[PDB]
């Protein structure tokens, strides 16, 4: 086993004279996957900026000058690649997915985007509606909504706030421009990363791009990549009620650390503890996850979810769960809860379970190509290299109970939450009351 | 008709200062619990 990590191919990086940073990782496999992992996002958008990365993320495939719509489809279409892709709040990307007998075709295809982009005036007039529909689609899904609220209200006033998708009144006025405003400020090497997984040669690779991304740095600004406005946390509350809905999603959190922070990890693990249920499960006898078998025999509720989502500088390690109108309290009383017993009362016997719990995700995490490329594409952003299943193993083969107590309480004992709230929540109490659910009577 | 008197001042003294450090906590502690809605904001969001 543990020589079943070792033995696991190391991943090459080697950055251009221009700025990107090429990574990937090599495997028998004819098929693959690559792609470029822009540090681009919401969180970098303004007040009358917001919605572009995505209105983007939009027109990105929708074709290029040097190959127009019909023709790139077509091309990929015609070859058979996967070309897909998101745009968080901090972390966008593009990859494709062919079958490594293209890394050089799949590569170019790539540049060809993040660097000329239709943006067809009548083609964006188009995706113009596309999205102030599929917006009014996202909405619906209260499992998200309760989220974006979450930020919009754990970090008020700052950008992380502002919801990658962006307020329909931007979206109903972006200009050809401001897309283009976008790009060009946004899309540049020294934070685009190129990774790939699958049977690739790096230097084949490295050539590709060093040769389709034929990029030239003067001043020194463009060698520099901004580093952003610190946003304040607020432990507070944004509650939308609605007794109209079948049922109310709750979702509290404390702020996170930070990608960076070492303590990610016996925090990673705590949220391992109670993990989640989802009535279809099988288990009113489930592991320690009292939160669970709790949940099955008072039947708490229809799902819940630890979460850990980490940025850069910031984070929120909370948790989210769904709920009849009727069993929201019982719920968060007993879920809150565990948080404490969590981090005041936590056994070894316990960790153990949960590291090797995290270890199977750890691993499975990376299960293909384009996962694998993901992590890449990550890893270096926002840690800076890649980090090693051989290492990911000893930062949480090493976290025993007293160091679990130790970080959770340093992040969740006495802290100010914010809680989300859409539906029938009139049975969830106030504030204060979830407040004072943060300290154990000890 | 009163030997009180005195220890009976005393005290009304004391019980003076107690009042006026007293009061005042629970006072902030009355305001700090009730912010959470004193601060309170609300909207009418129907879809149209």
């Amino acid at each position: 086993y543990a020589q079943a990590l070792q033995s696991v191919p190391e991943t090459q990086v080697s950055q251009l004279d221009n700025g990107v940073r090429v990574a990937s990782e090599q495997s028998s496999q004819p098929t693959c996957t690559v792609g470029v992992w822009i540090d681009a996002g919401s969180r970098y958008e303004s007040e009358k900026n917001n919605g572009a990365g995505y209105f983007l993320e939009h027109l990105a495939f929708k074709g290029t000058k040097n190959r127009p719509q019909n023709a790139l489809e077509k091309e990929v279409e015609s070859m058979g690649a996967h070309l897909n892709a998101y745009s968080s709040r901090e972390h966008t990307a593009y990859y494709i997915k062919a079958l490594s007998k293209d890394v050089p075709k799949a590569v170019e295809l790539l540049a060809d985007i993040v660097q000329n982009c239709s943006l067809e005036d009548s083609q964006i007039e188009k995706e113009r509606d596309v999205i102030v529909r599929e917006l009014q689609e996202n909405d619906t899904s209260m499992r998200e909504v309760v989220f974006n609220y979450l930020h919009a209200t754990a970090f008020q006033g700052t950008g992380l706030a502002q919801s990658v998708e962006g307020p329909s009144e931007n979206i109903r006025k972006l200009s050809r421009a401001d897309l283009t405003e976008y790009l060009s400020t946004h899309y540049t090497a020294p934070r685009m990363v190129l990774a790939a997984a699958g049977g690739v040669e790096h230097q084949q690779l490295l050539e590709l791009a060093q040769k389709h991304f034929g990029g030239v740095p003067f001043t020194y600004d463009d060698d520099a990549v901004p580093t952003l406005s610190k946003c304040r946390f607020t432990g507070s509350q944004i509650r939308h009620r609605e007794d109209g809905l079948p049922l109310a999603h709750v979702a509290i959190a404390v702020e996170g650390p930070g990608w960076a922070h070492p303590d990610l990890v016996a925090l990673q693990v705590a949220n391992a503890i109670i993990g989640h249920y989802d009535r279809t499960y099988g288990g009113g006898l489930h592991s320690s996850s009292p939160l669970a078998s709790i949940a099955v025999t008072n039947k708490l509720c229809q799902s819940f979810q630890t979460f850990s989502i980490c940025y850069s500088e910031t984070g929120l390690f909370g948790f989210y769960f769904v709920c009849d109108r009727m069993s929201i309290d019982d719920m968060m009383f007993v879920l809150q809860g565990q948080w404490m017993r969590l981090c005041t009362s936590i056994s070894e016997s316990e960790v153990l379970r949960g590291k090797n719990f995290l270890r199977n995700a750890l691993v499975s995490h990376l299960d293909g190509t384009t996962p694998v490329c993901e992590d890449i594409g990550r890893e270096l952003l926002t840690y800076g290299r890649r980090i090693p299943l051989e290492e990911w193993e000893e930062r949480l083969a090493e976290v025993d109970a007293r160091m679990v107590r130790e970080v959770c309480s340093k992040y969740i004992y006495d802290q100010c939450p914010a809680v989300a709230g859409p539906g029938p929540i009139e049975q969830l109490p106030d504030y204060n009351r979830i407040r004072s659910g943060m300290f154990w009577l000890r | 008709a009163e030997p009180e008197h005195d220890h009976r001042k005393r005290m009304g003294l004391k019980m003076l200062l107690m009042m006026g450090l007293l009061v005042p906590l629970v006072y902030y502690m009355k305001r700090h619990k009730w912010s959470v809605l004193k601060s309170r904001k609300l909207a009418y969001r129907p879809p149209k």
